[PDB]
């Protein structure tokens, strides 16, 4: 797996790459790893898919009852409901998950959460088998308040070297786009992103 | 707080009696009127069902006479409902006591065990009593035939014939009258539904106002057989003893 | 909040009456008119669809229930309580029977453990007891077609034809003239519905009438238990 | 007479407790409405805020239960807040169980068996409330339901509730005996409240300004509350024809 | 086992062979991976035969009491919840992999369940011991918005692979086809192999085996 | 160590033309050492066989408990349950214990007494259900009895067809294994009268 | 029982004349990777404490909200919060000890080794360490993992024994302090150059720098 | 009768006389008052000087939650400060989970479903107390008054115990006198004069002023009390007035 989440201008973009394995064999090769826990929340899921899948959806269920009381949540809130969850079953749980969200007040933030159920609020945020690749070429390449069109590119070129060097990930890169336009989803194949 | 409107079933009056027991057991003697009748060669239950209308399906119903297991039955006098209950533990209790000991239940171990539950709504737990009287009809082969009854207080006692529900009195005396130690279960047969016959408060005593069953080890090869009779055959054995 | 009723609210009285019990009974003679007819191949239960206002929308509020596939359940009385004795009845033919056996509970069981619920509620600590009278009818593949009532107290008894409720005296005598060993489905359907003439008052037709059958299989089996709809009720009035 | 104290039956049959609990309803001496549209369903309510020191915006009995379903609520807005709080819980937790969104009429009668058990149960009192229930649900379309202290619950075309109920009722039954449908026939929710407005003003005979009312709108995957100005502005739509 | 599902253009298409093994021996020759869960719904099964028996009827049964309660069909999101939240609580140990096909008022879904608790959604999918030989003939063949009688063919065809290519596979091929207007429960839809057939008759003549005693007692 | 070979033992049953068969071997041991030649594994709850391969303490405490549950069954159904009921009892109640499970291999045989329809079934120890019509095998000879019935059996046999059948299956194969044999039953079963053969075999 | 995941190394910390100094590093190790630079492990509570954390980083961000929450809880109907019944360190460390030893008896640990470093309310400086096992210890100068073998040996060529800390000023402390700070950078694989340094004196109050580096950094001789 | 010998029966009214009962302890009660500004709210109460012996500034009755909300309650004393406790626990278990304090509108319905929840069954007695709360959140300021009930509305300006008549006069005159807001500095010196006003109707004992308040501008948006210069002047404004 090969997962980011990214901050730039106008909000935050998540990233992911397709890839599910059962050791060798490719399982799914069109995973959905992107997966949305409120409108403009979402998180970037690695570790056990049996985990992250049970984390995610009980943290949409909390957001959803936290929204009927109290509003909309805060980005900060719903990775303190992860964070909670994946601390707390530190012992049960396989789950590495960035966490990303926009805010009008707050815009684009992005928390990741590693495998010791830790939180950590960063500009931009790499996870997955994946990632150790890219540490890098991400460090070298990444500006903060880049156009979105260049956090596009720089989430494509980094998950396609991620792709390239990691056999456990692989496939399409989706990627999700969070302003307050809206919710866009982007879909790269290998066709296109292989030749970078 | 609750303590208001709490009846407090489980306690004494200044005589020294039990207020619940005392008012179940006069619900009870409104219940149709349930006999036993235990002879040398088998055992005789006879009942009196209740209000019935023309449109009630007799064949496919049991209101007085429960199976326990194969060796014991049940005539039942009150809240129908609270029988079954009661009904339900006790066919546990045998059960639990076949695959202990792989012998079928003593008759009287059983009926301890009903009574014993019985007492204990009476003792504790604030709650009414079970507003039922049984007639146990039962085979064992430490005791033979064996008659018993218990009633709402777990007050339980052994009986050679024995009336509970209505007109009891009436019937207890008719009972004592005409039985004897040697009588047969076809003469029983007889006593038992000449006793309702006469205590009765219907206009007449016909077949569909009646349940009735016999224990006989008259069976071929020396074991027990229970029969619930048909009515049809309930029928048959009212023009056969001259009462229709 | 402690539950403090512990103890029982349906207590015998000096007469040997229990006053709850016969209470709940007095809430099910308010209630409207519900009946049952037993046929030779089927069993009929029906009840008038008293619609407490005409904004409401009656299709939604089912008084017959689906118990089992086989099984179909009416009554009269306090329509909440009847509600959760249906839901209690669905899942018990579940837990306590299907994933044991693998197959529906007979007629006479399912009738039997609801009977035990509203007995319960008769004698468990601070609970009074359940408001209705019900009129279950089924079918299963040893017992054949059967129909039972089961009363607030936890009784049951098993009818040809019955009804409870409002009317319920005046309707029983009505039944037991018409009533026979040798009636087919249709004509216990057409006894049903010129019983409960007598106890409507207002409008008679497939939108104030719920009707249900226990019949034949409609295409492992099909289900025997069918709701006659608006317009098969309304065929039927015409031929009345 | 401790038969009238707890939910236990009186000689005729009856539970007070529960009778007296519907009296508790119209402690509030305000009246709401529910009408179907084709697309929506609308429910408006009077706002009553007698005292000058209150928040107005702080005053309301019109509830978002989930997104998709609204709840107004005629009673005492403690027992009010203690049914929309349970609502909202139950709404969420069926989502996360069964993966889709609960529809109306399933919570609706869940909060009826609920209030059910306060009836048969002695040491719980019944909520002195009337919970209308409204969604445009994705299976059923426009839906109305209502729970009361008896634990009853049913569907409605449009419904009313308070102390002038059958006024509004019978002004209600009276237009869908006209139109011979089931529904306000409107493309516009705009229209569908404008029209629930004019029924209440002519049913009451009391003329609304913006802060006399309280609208809820359920359209196809979200119910919404209209702002004081969005409910000017269809008091001046009303009053230009 | 070897079992398959796809998404056509009209509904839900799922496959399964029918051999029931213990070690290396075969218990079953026909036996049923197809599972009931509701009249628009269906899971075939693979993984432990009685994990996935005994998780598909309990989901069943509470989701015909959640549809009575409802009174609306059930929804294949639902089904796919409950088995998942139920599978994951028990952490592997209800070693129950099931393809679970249905048609809902939102059109039909495909989810792949496995014993951990995670679900794929899937346009097709393919379990159990066969199931790298099945999914080689849906990676060869499959197509989006096929046709009823083409996504059959390819989904026999991929039920086929693993009973010929792998061991645990084998016996007949099963159907199912869920669509809108529809419910097809083909079984068996086709007989790859004939029963072989035997030379001699090895059975004995009367009077062969050696008796001690005899009992008769009527019924 | 393995719980289901210490004991031994063996159960087939087979199906015919309106009639079934259940058979079953008499040994009880402590792995090597032969300890009872009268442990009888087929039981019976009215018209419905019930045979129990494995652990004994197990097999017993089965039998006991489904005696428990088909009495129980009779009082509140009014009949007599049926081969196609009693399975899905048998089923349900092994994998209730799924976790613990009873270290047994059972091995249903009857007939329905109100279609006349021959049934048998078999279970593994958590209770998935083989339903298979020609014949189930069960214990520590299932592989040779597997082998004996899949070359012996065919459909449609006449009940003393079908008995030397199925008794040439047991015994064959009850002596090629080391913990199967010491004698052996046969119930012939049909829908009003059930034969029970003891057999004559080699006693090592 | 767990394992630590994202950890910090090194806390280093002395005693002086009038007060405490506590350093620790800014970074967040994910075993050999170097993952997270910008941790801070040093976490003040009130104007006269500061509890310096090793270890686990989930377990130090459990910690930190534990005594976030202990500042809270002695507001509360405490008229004297920020004067005579405001928190000490002997409280907040004695808080810490019991929570570790509670941890560790459970067998669930908090994977982390604790000093807290400050000044009481009659100008005692407190200096005190606790880890994961409950264990408990005071010293002159104090230091966690790595620290102890490195840092201490430095340290206490500077305050050897108790009667030092009178004759050691702030300025010496702090060289004393960055001077071993340096030679970690140099020597501890899972160290980082950025950090952060605390100084608790019972005159100037709590002084508390972030964003420090190590400098003067010998490399040369490496040429040869 | 007897309607009103336990609580949570309905009368035939439809009422709960047992809570109507509580809310005469709450009028018993002495003064205390909530004042809505700017950017935030203040708290004041009357704090009845029984004695001599009673040591000045000493018996606190304004209690904090989390560190920005005030709590000030007329009534039985001890059912507020439970009520507090229980608001404490519920501000820590929100904080605990959703990291960010709990909002005010949050908060509030937590102390009423609560108290609501004492309305429900017999073995339970009503709260004995109005309570008078509120704070700043990402928001902004607000003010809540909670009943015996479980009933709470937002509030401009709130008062109750003995003296709410006089107190709610004074509220109402703010409110109409200044439709643009009125500041922190100057609610706090009204707050004064609303309990010295308000005293007239416990006027037999001399009494102690105590005012709180959170301010975005003046306090961070943290409750802090009013103390030393700042109290001595809201006083002596507040002395002016009555003069
Ligand atoms: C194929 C699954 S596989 C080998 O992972 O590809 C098949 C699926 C199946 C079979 C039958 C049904 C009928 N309900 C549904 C689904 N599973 C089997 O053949 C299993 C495979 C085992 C678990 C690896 N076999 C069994 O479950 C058998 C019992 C059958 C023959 C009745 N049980 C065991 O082998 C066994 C052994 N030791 C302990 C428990 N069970
Ligand atoms: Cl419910
Ligand atoms: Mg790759
Ligand atoms: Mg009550
Ligand atoms: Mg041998
Ligand atoms: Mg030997």
């Amino acid at each position: 797996t090969s997962i980011m989440a990214v901050t730039f201008k106008d909000g935050v973009i998540l990233g992911a790459d397709s890839r599910t394995t059962t050791g060798a064999y490719i399982a799914n090769r069109v995973t959905d790893k992107l997966t949305r826990v409120h409108d403009k929340i979402w998180c970037c899921r690695s570790g056990s898919a049996a985990d992250t899948q049970a984390i995610a959806d009980i943290v949409q269920y909390h957001l959803e009852l936290y929204t009927s009381q109290y509003g909309t949540p805060s980005t900060e809130t719903a990775a303190s409901v992860f964070k909670e969850l994946c601390y707390e079953n530190k012992d049960n749980l396989t789950a590495g998950i960035i966490v990303a969200g926009y805010d009008d007040k707050n815009k684009g933030e992005v928390y990741t959460i590693p495998l010791g159920g830790s939180v950590h609020k960063l500009p931009y945020a790499i996870a997955g088998s994946g990632s150790t690749f890219i540490y890098g070429y991400c460090d070298k390449n990444f500006r903060e308040n880049m156009s979105k069109e260049e956090t596009v590119d720089f989430i494509k070129h980094s998950l396609s070297q991620a792709i390239k060097w990691d056999g456990s990930s692989g496939g399409v890169i989706r990627m999700v786009v969070l302003t307050a336009a809206g919710v866009e989803r982007l879909i790269f194949y290998p066709d296109e992103y292989e030749q970078l | 707080g609750s303590r208001r409107y709490d009846s407090r079933t489980t306690i004494f009056s200044p005589e020294g009696r039990l207020y619940q027991v005392e008012y179940a057991l006069e619900s009870i003697s409104h219940a149709g009127t349930a006999i036993g009748i235990m002879a040398s060669d088998g055992i005789v239950l006879a009942a009196e069902r209740k209000v019935t209308s023309t449109l009630l399906e007799q064949d496919t119903s049991t209101e007085k006479l429960y199976k326990l297991n194969d060796k014991i039955a049940v005539a039942v006098a009150g809240l129908t409902a609270d029988a079954e209950i009661l009904i339900n533990t006790a066919r546990i209790h045998a059960q639990n006591y076949l695959k202990t000991y792989n012998e079928d239940i003593p008759v009287e171990i059983l009926v301890r065990r009903l009574s014993d539950i019985k007492q204990g709504y009476t003792q504790h737990g604030g709650l009414r009593p079970f507003g039922v009287s049984f007639i146990y009809a039962g085979y064992d082969d430490r005791y033979g035939y064996q008659l018993y009854t218990s009633n709402p207080s777990g007050n339980y006692t052994g009986w050679k014939a024995i009336s509970v529900g209505a007109n009891t009195s009436a019937a207890q005396t008719l009972l004592q009258m005409d039985y004897k130690d040697d009588m047969k279960v076809d003469d029983a047969i007889e006593l038992a539904l000449k006793t309702l016959s006469k205590t009765t408060d219907s206009s007449a005593l016909t077949y569909d106002r009646l349940e009735f069953a016999t224990i006989r080890k008259g069976a071929n090869d020396g074991e027990v057989y229970q029969k619930i009779f048909k009515p049809q055959e309930i029928k048959d054995i009212l023009v056969k003893t001259g009462i229709t | 909040m402690t539950d403090r009723y512990s103890f029982s609210l349906t207590t015998f009285s000096p007469s040997g009456k229990l006053g709850q019990i016969d209470y709940a009974l007095t809430a099910v003679k308010q209630g409207v008119t519900s009946l049952g007819i037993k046929a030779t191949n089927g069993v009929v239960i029906a009840t008038e669809k008293k619609s407490s206002s005409p904004l409401a929308m009656s299709e939604t509020l089912s008084k017959v229930s689906l118990l089992t596939p086989d099984i179909g359940a009416v009554y009269s009385g306090m329509g909440p309580d009847y509600r959760v004795l249906v839901d209690k009845s669905r899942k018990v033919a579940h837990t306590s029977y299907k994933r044991i056996y693998g197959e529906y509970p007979p007629t006479k069981l399912l009738v039997s453990e609801v009977a035990k619920i509203m007995q319960e509620a008769t004698q468990s600590g601070g609970v009074r007891p359940f408001g209705v009278s019900l009129l279950i009818a089924g079918h299963d593949e040893f017992n054949g077609f059967s129909l039972y009532q089961v009363d607030p107290s936890g009784s049951y008894f098993p009818w040809k034809a019955t009804a409870i409720g409002k009317g319920s005296v005046a309707a029983k005598t009505f039944l037991e003239k018409r009533w026979n060993d040798e009636l087919e489905l249709e004509d216990a359907i057409h006894i049903a519905l010129l019983t409960l003439k007598e106890s409507v008052e207002g409008e008679f037709n497939g939108d104030t009438i719920e009707l249900a059958i226990i019949g034949d299989e409609n295409p492992d089996k099909g289900p025997r238990f069918r709701k006659l709809t608006s317009q098969e009720i309304n065929d039927r009035l015409e031929a009345l | 007479g401790y038969d009238r104290h707890i939910t236990i039956f009186s000689p005729e049959g009856r539970l007070y407790q529960v009778e007296y609990a519907f009296k508790a309803t119209n402690q509030t001496n305000i009246n709401s409405l529910a009408v179907r549209g084709k697309d929506c369903t609308v429910v408006i309510s009077q706002k009553k805020v007698p005292d000058k020191l209150l928040d107005p915006t702080t005053v309301s009995y019109i509830f978002c239960i989930s997104r998709t379903i609204g709840m107004v609520v005629n009673g005492p807005i403690p027992d009010a807040r203690n049914a929309a709080l349970r609502a909202k819980a139950e709404a969420a937790e069926f989502r996360y169980k069964y993966g889709y969104d609960m529809p109306c009429d399933v919570l609706a009668k869940r909060m009826a068996n609920l209030s059910q058990i306060y009836t048969q149960r002695a040491y719980m009192r019944p909520l002195g409330v009337i919970l209308t229930f409204v969604s445009v649900d994705e299976e059923l379309g426009p839906s109305i339901y209502k729970t009361d202290p008896a634990g009853y619950y049913v569907g409605y075309k449009a419904t009313a509730t308070g102390p002038k109920q059958q006024e509004i009722t019978t002004n209600l039954e009276n237009h869908f005996k006209k139109s011979k449908i089931d529904h306000i026939n409107e493309e516009s929710w705009e229209k569908v409240v404008e029209f629930a407005i004019t029924h209440m003003i002519d049913a009451l005979g009391t003329e609304f300004s913006k802060n006399d009312l309280e609208v809820g709108v359920a359209t196809k995957d979200k119910f919404f509350t209209l702002s004081a100005e969005n409910i000017e502005e269809r008091l001046v739509a009303i009053a230009e024809q | 086992t070897t079992i398959a599902g796809v998404v056509y253009k009209d509904g839900i298409v799922l496959g399964a062979d029918t051999r029931a093994t213990e070690g290396m021996v075969v218990a079953d020759k026909n036996c049923s991976k197809i599972h009931f869960i509701s009249p628009n719904i269906y899971c075939c099964g693979a993984g432990t035969a009685a994990d996935t028996d005994m998780t598909t009827q309990l989901i069943s049964s509470n989701l015909e009491l959640h549809s009575l309660s409802t009174g609306r069909l059930p929804r294949v999101v639902t089904a796919n919840r409950m088995l998942k939240q139920m599978l994951f609580r028990y952490q592997g140990y209800i070693g129950a992999a099931l393809v679970l096909g249905g048609v809902d008022v939102t059109g039909p879904h495909l989810y792949s369940i496995y014993p951990h608790g995670s679900t794929d959604k899937l346009p097709y999918v393919t379990m159990g011991s066969g199931s790298l030989a099945a999914m080689a003939v849906f990676e060869d063949k499959f197509r989006p918005d096929m046709e009823e009688e083409e996504a059959k063919n390819l989904v026999s065809e991929a039920i086929a692979a693993g009973i010929f290519n792998d061991l645990g596979s084998g016996g007949n091929i099963d159907l199912c086809v869920i669509s809108k207007n529809k419910l097809d429960f083909l079984r068996p839809y086709t007989v790859p192999n004939k029963k072989g057939t035997r030379l001699g008759r090895y059975r004995c003549e009367k009077g062969t085996t050696a008796v001690l005693t005899e009992k008769i007692t009527p019924l | 160590s393995d719980p289901s070979s210490i004991n031994g033992g063996i159960v087939v049953a087979m199906t015919g033309k309106d009639c079934v068969a259940i058979a079953c071997d008499l040994r009880l041991g402590s792995q090597s050492l032969g300890v009872s030649n009268k442990f009888e594994k087929i039981f019976h709850y009215g018209h419905v066989f019930l045979g129990i391969t494995g652990l004994a303490t197990d097999v017993t405490t089965l039998n006991e408990m489904f005696r428990y549950k088909t009495n129980l069954y009779k009082l509140k159904e009014e009949r007599a349950i049926e081969p196609e009921t009693f399975t899905q009892l048998v089923s349900s109640s092994l994998y209730e214990r799924r976790f613990g499970p009873y270290f047994v291999g059972p091995v249903v045989a009857g007939i329905n007494s109100k279609s006349g329809k021959p049934f048998i079934a078999g279970f593994d120890l958590i209770g998935c259900i083989d339903e298979a019509k020609d014949f189930i095998v069960s214990g520590t000879a299932s592989d040779q009895l597997f082998g004996m019935c899949e070359s012996l059996y065919e459909p449609n046999l006449e009940p003393e067809d079908l008995f030397e059948t199925i008794s040439q299956a047991l015994l064959n194969a009850a002596d090629r294994d080391a913990l199967s044999g010491w004698g052996a039953v046969v119930y012939i079963i049909k829908k009003d009268e059930v034969v029970k053969r003891y057999l004559k075999m080699r006693q090592d | 029982t767990q394992q630590p995941i994202v950890t910090g190394t090194s806390v280093i910390s002395m005693k002086y004349d009038n007060g405490v100094i506590i350093a620790a590093d800014n970074l967040g190790s994910y075993g050999s990777l170097l993952r997270f630079n910008g941790v801070e492990r040093l976490i003040p509570v009130g104007d006269n404490t500061v509890v310096g954390i090793s270890g686990d980083i989930s377990d130090m961000q459990h910690i930190e909200r534990l005594l976030k929450d202990l500042v809270t809880e002695n507001a509360y109907d405490n008229p004297l919060a920020d004067a005579e019944e405001a928190l000490e360190p002997s409280y907040i460390f004695e808080y810490l000890a019991t929570v570790m030893y509670q941890r560790r008896s459970k067998m669930n640990p908090l994977w982390n080794a604790i000093i807290v470093a400050g000044v009481q309310s009659n100008g005692d400086q407190f200096l005190r360490y606790v880890n994961l096992l409950g264990v408990t210890y005071s010293s002159p100068t104090l230091a966690t993992g790595f620290g102890a073998h490195m840092a201490n040996p430095l340290l206490r060529k500077v305050v050897d024994r108790e009667s030092d800390i009178p004759k050691t000023t702030v300025q010496v402390a702090e060289e004393a302090i960055v001077n071993a700070m340096r030679v970690l950078y140099y020597r501890d694989a899972r160290s980082s150059r950025n950090f952060s340094l605390a100084i608790i004196d019972k005159n100037t109050g709590l002084t508390f720098k972030k964003n420090l580096q190590v400098e003067n950094m010998k490399w040369d001789f490496a040429k040869d | 009768t007897g309607y009103d010998l336990s609580n949570s029966v309905f009368s035939p009214d439809g009422r709960n006389f047992q809570v109507e009962y509580a809310v005469k302890a709450v009028e018993n009660g002495t003064t205390s008052i909530g004042i809505k500004c700017n950017d935030g709210v203040v708290f004041a109460v009357e704090k009845l000087i029984t004695s001599k012996l009673l040591v000045p500034q000493k018996n606190v009755k304004i209690q904090v939650v989390d560190r920005h909300i005030g709590c000030v309650y007329s009534g039985l004393i001890p059912d507020g400060r439970h009520l507090v406790n229980r608001g404490r626990e519920e501000a820590a278990s929100f904080k605990k989970l959703y990291k960010t304090p709990i909002p005010i509108p949050a908060f509030a319905d937590r102390l009423g479903q609560y108290v609501q929840a004492h309305t429900l069954y017999n073995s339970v007695r009503p709260f004995g107390v109005s309570t008078i709360f509120g704070g700043v959140d990402k928001n902004g300021a607000h003010l809540y008054m909670l009943e015996p009930s479980g009933s709470y509305w937002g509030y401009k300006g709130a008062a109750t115990g003995k003296g709410r008549q006089s107190a709610k006069a004074e509220l109402e005159k703010l409110v109409d006198h200044h439709p643009e807001g009125l500041s922190a500095r100057e609610a706090v010196k009204q707050a004064a004069k609303i309990i010295y006003l308000a005293h007239e109707d416990n006027k037999e004992k001399d009494f102690e002023l105590e005012i709180s308040w959170c301010s975005l501008s003046e306090t961070n948006g943290l409750h802090k009390f009013v103390k030393g210069d700042l109290l001595q002047e809201a006083i002596d404004f507040a002395q002016k007035e009555i003069n």
